[PDB]
């Protein structure tokens, strides 16, 4: 027997689905969403790590001259300075007094720990959602792992389920991502090959294991002081370190809807938004024949108390008349109220009690026990406490019933004024028609 | 506020309807020195209570 | 690493007043998990009170 | 109240009775040690000072 329904994407919400097949006793299903996971698709763009600049020992060809030659190193710098008269620990060599030359070189390379301490830049799109849900009915428990798109069906004890695509298409990960350790940032990194000194991406590599490197740190060399051998340079500090110092914020503490970011792989877990459609298919062994189910006639509903709190705060009593004692499947045919349980024991005494939760001052809903029916209407009072640590178990509707006290007063006042207006119109039209008849 | 404005608009309109009806029903009698017809004089509150 | 003491909470009308007693500079952050959050994070040093 | 003035009070200096409210909460000891951990809000008198 094919069936379909819709359930909210809120962790811990005790969704109950009610299936009524005309030839068999009604059945009630309990479903919950134990865990979710919104995993995006990643295209690694490049990697960054702190740089390390290497300075080869200066070559002083003295009483002679040298020539500078180019090489292929990232950000290579080399120069020749004339007129050097160096000194050493014993005494100044290069005895040819003033015709000397020093050749300085410098070039940059990735740090030693670039494979242990680095930041990645990604482009993210097309999220895929995964879920883990609990199903109960009849006498079968069990939680199962499901892909949420209309392309995975999992069988639970003879029943087949399919979870349709998410109603909304909201994803917290922006178009461009920067990942470090276990933190995700909505940053806009500069493209490959166009970094700037002193900021993020001053050196860039395609991957951690690659050979090439593109570095741009404005490395400059200065003529050495007289009587020294020290090859001075100047260079703006590592961009990665200052990005570390002033990255600013994160996503783990800024994502909406209260969903936790993690890493390895990047994902957003338990992230409350939207609705999940469910398409079912059931075998004939799941139901029960009418003949063995109890018969319930003359169903009446009363409400003991109501209290629109987060926990189940209303007690409801049902009176009936039955022939034999057994089991029935309670349900509420509206979302204004949510019952706690999905089964009840019916006995010859004739009275049963249930717990429900609401969020409106005056609810009015129809409750069914096995195949019977009844209407329940009640008045509710506010809760006195201010803060609680467990989430809402009602579906959060506040518009009252049309028979509620507030709408009763509105209706009475509107009726009085409308009747007065109709009387006015009748008087004026009567006078006009009397004027015409003459 | 919306409900209050609707109520006031309705009540003022209906009162205006009664006023216009009384003017229409009483202005012909204000052009002839005739009887006020005690039967309608008591029913509808006109300017002359008992003065003709 | 050590764990700082639990703060003292006071319940209010949609507001929570919170007493903080640190021994060394700790990090304190919070967010409202609605549709549009209230981002915030701070480095508390000496004993203070916050309202959230 | 714990954490402010008057968390510990005595009727007089020599009084045997004492009223204390400091939210002293014990914890489960870590594996392989004998140290009876606890946690407790600092003294309110010093913060009043
Ligand atoms: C369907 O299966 C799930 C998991 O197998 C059942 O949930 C489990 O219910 C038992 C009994 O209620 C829990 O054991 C108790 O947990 C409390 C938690 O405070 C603990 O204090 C007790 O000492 C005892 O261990 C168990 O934790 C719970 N499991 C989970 C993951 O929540 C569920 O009850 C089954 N359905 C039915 C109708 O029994």
């Amino acid at each position: 027997y094919e069936h379909s329904t819709v359930m909210p994407n809120v962790v811990g919400f005790p969704y109950k689905a009610h299936i009524e097949r005309p030839g068999y006793s009604p059945l009630t299903l309990q479903m919950q969403v134990v865990e979710t996971s919104l995993e995006p698709t990643l295209n690694l763009e490049y990697i960054t790590c702190e740089y390390k600049t290497v300075v080869p020992s200066p070559y002083v060809k003295c009483c002679g001259a040298s020539e500078c030659s180019t090489k292929e190193k990232p950000d290579y710098q080399c120069k020749v300075y004339t007129g050097v008269y160096p000194f050493m620990w014993g005494g100044a060599y290069c005895f040819c007094d003033s015709e000397n030359t020093q050749l300085s070189e410098a070039y940059v390379d990735r740090s030693d720990v670039c494979r242990h301490d680095h930041a990645s830049a990604y482009k993210a799109h097309t999220a895929s959602l995964k879920a883990k849900v609990r199903v109960m009915y009849g006498n079968v428990n069990q939680t199962v792992d499901v892909y949420v798109n209309g392309d995975h069906a999992v069988t639970i004890g003879g029943t087949q389920f399919i979870f349709g695509p998410l109603s909304s298409a909201w994803t917290p990960f922006d178009n461009k991502i920067v990942v470090y350790k276990d933190e995700v940032f909505n940053q806009d990194f500069p493209p490959y090959g166009s970094g700037q000194p002193g900021r993020f991406g001053d050196i860039q590599s395609r991957t951690v294991e690659s050979n090439d490197l593109y570095a741009n740190t404005a490395l400059k060399l200065a003529r050495p002081s007289p009587g020294m051998v020290h090859v001075p340079y100047t260079q703006t500090p590592s961009g990665f370190k200052y990005w570390l110092k002033e990255k600013g914020t994160a996503l783990n503490t800024k994502a909406p809807f209260g969903c936790q970011i993690k890493t390895n792989p990047v994902r957003a877990m338990n992230c409350a938004v939207g609705n999940i459609p469910v398409s079912m298919n059931l075998p004939d062994s799941a139901f029960t024949r009418i003949v063995e189910a109890p018969t319930i006639i003359d169903l009446t509903c009363t409400v003991a108390t109501c209290t629109h709190s987060s926990d189940f705060g209303g007690v409801l009593t049902l009176t009936y008349k039955t022939d034999k004692n057994g089991d029935c499947s309670v349900h509420s045919h509206s979302n204004v109220a949510t019952l706690q349980e999905a089964t009840a024991k019916v006995k010859t005494a004739g009275k049963v009690t249930l717990h429900f939760s609401t969020a409106s001052a005056s609810p009015s809903f129809v409750v069914s026990l096995c195949s019977a029916r009844a209407t329940c209407s009640a008045s509710c009072e506010p809760p006195k406490d201010h803060i609680v640590p467990y989430a809402a178990s009602h579906s959060n509707v506040v518009f009252p019933d049309m028979s509620g006290t507030a709408l009763s007063w509105v209706q009475k006042i509107s009726g009085g004024l409308g009747a007065f207006a109709i009387g006015a119109i009748l008087v004026l039209v009567v006078v006009t028609c009397i004027g015409l008849r003459r | 506020v919306g409900m209050s404005l609707l109520a006031l608009i309705s009540i003022f309109a209906s009162c205006y309807m009664l006023v216009a009806a009384r003017s229409k029903c009483l202005t012909p009698y204000a052009l002839t020195p005739g009887a006020a017809v005690p039967w309608t004089l008591g029913i509808l509150c006109c300017a002359p209570r008992a003065h003709a | 690493v050590p764990m700082a003491r639990e703060p003292t909470v006071i319940h209010g009308k949609r507001e929570v007043t919170l007493h903080l007693h640190p021994d060394h500079p700790t990090l304190f952050s919070y967010r409202t998990l609605g549709e549009d959050p209230q981002y915030h994070e701070e480095w508390v040093t000496a004993a203070v009170e916050r309202t959230i």
